[PDB]
RNA sequence: UCUGGUGGAGGUCCGUAGCGGUCCUGACGUGCAAAUCGGUCGUCCGACCUGGGUAUAGGGGCGAAAGACUAAUCGAACCA
RNA sequence: CCUCGGCCGAUCGAAAGGGAGUCGGGUUCAGAUCCCCGAAUCCGGAGUGGCGGAGAUGGGCGCCGCGAGGCGUCCAGUGCGGUAACGCGACCGAUCCCGGAGAAGCCGGCGGGAGCCUCGGGGAGAGUUCUCUUUUCUUUGUGAAGGGCAGGGCGCCCUGGAAUGGGUUCGCCCCGAGAGAGGGGCCCGUGCCUUGGAAAGCGUCGCGGUUCCGGCGGCGUCCGGUGAGCUCUCGCUGGCCCUUGAAAAUCCGGGGGAGAGGGUGUAAAUCUCGCGCCGGGCCGUACCCAUAUCCGCAGCAGGUCUCCAAGGUGAACAGCCUCUGGCAUGUUGGAACAAUGUAGGUAAGGGAAGUCGGCAAGCCGGAUCCGUAACUUCGGGAUAAGGAUUGGCUCUAAGGGCUGGGCGGCCGGCGCCUAGCAGCCGACUUAGAACUGGUGCGGACCAGGGGAAUCCGACUGUUUAAUUAAAACAAAGCAUC
């Protein structure tokens, strides 16, 4: 239907094109559905910003503003396993 | 076609002002006050997002002249557990204490032999 | 299953402003039946008198206030719709009378 | 407006009792020296202090 | 208004000291027998006639009795 | 990749009720009116319109800012 | 006197938030869900048990009794059913603890129910009848609270194990964390029938007394069909949010088991079950609610918060005409039809030559079918621009629903619905054609003139109430402290 504008197609001229560039990739995955790493069905929507809810297995997760998990989040996870297993071994 | 009027001096529509069209023996249509619709009980688990069978939908002060069979169901916390969460909580509490028991001898079969 | 359905003139004959064998005709040409006039729908409706009791009887679905439309339209052509009315003075029959002070 | 306080109807109840004309009487008493009720107030011209 | 639907127990509600008439209506296909209590007035439909004189002649002695004709 | 459907987004467009008030520099201008009237106009799912209840009081308040508004009174109200 | 015990603090704050429980008929000169009649309901109290029912009345050992059924002894009994979801009329229990309800935004789309509108018949009354019209108009009920049954919904249960994946919505969406299929369960039930209920109300036709008798009586208050129709409401399911859309009184359920009851009576504690008895005090309530009961000095073209909302035309709560209801032309009338004016029109031939300036007016305007440029942030610009059609009448084609498939049944080979056949029912449109009028037809009403450029502001928004709506302010973005 469109060639480029996407899902800001909605904001028509009324804002850059820029602007409407940048909000297009944040807009996409703010409304994705993503698999539940909890029970594995492709229903974890997001409800606010920050909160994240699987409709089937009713699990809420903190993760990010737009995306489901942050990079910074997934180093911090990796750093602080590395930080225990150092303190336990 | 006839016309209505509010039966009362509140001449607004707010939440407790919603009426239904009723026709009366003496061929007139008027305005009846409905109660507002109830809710049945929300599990105690938190997880289940549907309400809870078997108890009656009514607003809460009505709820005191009713007979106990119709504000609650024949189990384990009935009227206010859903029977999914009721069975996992029998799993989940005979389990870990299968769990602790095992620990323990476990913990004294290796402090004796040790 | 039949229709029986009768109307009383004994007050106008009484009187003389009306003719009971002039109905009979009028009835029997100004009629219908399946939307046409004449022949009394083949014969299935039928009208007879007595002692001015017109009486009108047919096996297919008849309504009488269609008599009532047709004794009316019969008295304003005749110049009666100023001293008769017609009265349904039970179920199945009707009645012509005058109007009081 | 028909929702009204007991303190306000019996003000009210007051000011209908007295706007009524003077007796007739009045006016022969020796030393008399009222003609009429110059107190007398209309609900449209004038407006009550309340 | 409560409907009774057996003699039995019709008799029970007339007997009652609480009851206060029997109103007895005809209508073109039952009779109603209505007794008027404290809290409820009981009403037991008959269809058939010869049920319905038995049902006047055993009504309980005192009580009121009505004909709504 | 193209095509035909479905779908129903938007401080989206036409435009009622509502909110506002462009031009006629029209009417009126000892007026219907100490700011109103008509035609024509702007907006009309949103930074929308609105009742009641609450809070802020005069060198103070409040101001998408015009020295605007603060009971026909505002480049510091009104009362004594 | 021990034991328990956080007020996480008095109190005030809503006649639109929360908040148990009433609705039909009649009655006044003015009242009325308030009075009368009738039928209900909530809350509180009942101690000295108000009456029933439940708890709760079994089993073993024997003896007598022909045997049934009784005598003695011993032991039970804070109910029962369903695999389950849960169900049944009750079905003990404190401090303490957990939870629920009250208690949640806005927008969209579907579906159910009702009211209204509509269509086809049957009654009763009325209008028209110059000619027709079996016509046209009116009217054609069953309150709350109980009981039953439709109907709607369900992330509720049981069997079972699915790829050649299937189920399914307008859209989606769902499934080995259990699809489809079959069978159940629950909630809501404002719908229908029923008690209430026809005795009342209404319509119509008569008969009385007298100003009123809720007078008396007869007949009726019937049978159907439709729908993206409008409104309300109940559901289901989605979209949006750097916006996530009250609190508290009040009521309920559960966990635990400190306690209480009685020894086998016809019994106890206890009972959220059925019926019975008594009470519910204080204040408001008339009327206007606005081109005449409010504010603006007034019966002031101003201002002032809501609810219900018929027919036709038509996209419409547009405008225009009409019905129910309402009114008397808006603080006067009569006569005349001068100038000037206010408001509404028209104009030959030119066509902005007027004027600071096309100010004002005029042109265009709806829908269908074609066709649409520069430029561009690729979204738009766009109803760009430009063109054709449009009436009336008579036809044609297409677009659906239900039932059935070899006196009454049925033990049966004997049948084969299979290019979907027959019968019945039904509403709204679309396209094409012929004919036809003095080429007139979105015939009134409603209803964008357009194009090429320059300046400013990005846009939407806001502003000097009463002379400035703008380029001014704000704004997202950028940057600095
Ligand atoms: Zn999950």
């Amino acid at each position: 239907r469109t060639k480029k504008v996407g899902i800001v197609g909605k904001y028509g001229t009324r804002y850059g094109a820029s602007l409407r560039k940048m909000v297009k990739k944040i807009e996409i995955s703010q409304h994705a559905k993503y698999t539940c790493s909890f029970c594995g069905k492709t229903k974890m929507k997001r409800r606010a910003v920050g909160i994240w809810h699987c409709g089937s297995c009713m699990k809420t997760v903190a993760g990010g503003a737009w995306t489901y998990n942050t990079t910074s989040a997934v180093t911090v996870k990796s750093a602080i396993r590395r930080l225990k297993e150092l303190k336990d071994q | 076609v006839q016309r209505l009027t509010y039966r009362r001096r509140l001449s607004y529509n707010t939440a407790s002002n919603k009426t239904r069209l009723s026709r009366t023996p003496g061929n007139r249509i008027v305005y009846l006050y409905t109660k507002k619709v109830g809710k049945a009980p929300k599990s105690a688990c938190g997880v289940c997002p549907g309400r809870l069978r078997g108890v009656r939908a009514v607003r809460p002060k009505v709820l005191m002249r009713l007979s106990k069979t119709q504000k609650h169901v024949s189990r384990a916390y009935g009227g206010s557990m859903c029977a999914k969460c009721v069975r996992d909580r029998i799993k989940r509490a005979f389990l870990i204490e299968e769990q602790k028991i095992v620990v323990k001898v476990l913990k004294a079969q290796a402090q004796s032999q040790k | 299953q039949v229709l029986k359905f009768t109307l009383d003139c004994t007050h106008p004959v009484e009187d003389g402003i009306m003719d009971a064998a002039n109905f009979e005709q009028f009835l029997q040409e100004r009629i219908k039946v399946n939307g046409k006039a004449g022949n009394l729908g083949g014969g299935v409706v039928t009208i007879e008198r007595s002692k001015s009791k017109i009486t009108v009887t047919s096996e297919v679905p008849f309504s009488k206030r269609y008599l009532k439309y047709l004794t009316k339209k019969y008295l304003k052509k005749n110049n009666l719709r100023d001293w008769l009315r017609v009265v349904a003075n039970s179920k199945e029959s009707y009645e012509l009378r005058y109007f009081q002070i | 407006s028909s929702h009204k306080t007991f303190r306000i109807k019996r003000f009210l109840a007051k000011k209908q009792k007295q706007n009524r004309p003077i007796p007739q009487w009045i006016r022969m008493k020796t030393g008399n020296k009222i003609r009429y009720n110059s107190k007398r107030r209309h609900w449209r011209r004038t407006k009550l202090g309340l | 208004p409560r409907k009774i639907e057996e003699i039995k127990d019709f008799l029970l509600t007339a007997r009652r000291k609480d009851a206060k008439s029997v109103k007895i209506k005809k209508n073109k296909d039952n009779v109603k027998f209505k007794v008027r209590c404290s809290r409820y007035l009981y009403t037991l439909v008959i269809t058939d006639k010869e049920k319905a004189e038995k049902l006047k002649q055993s009504l309980p002695p005192g009580l009121a009795v009505k004909d709504l004709k």
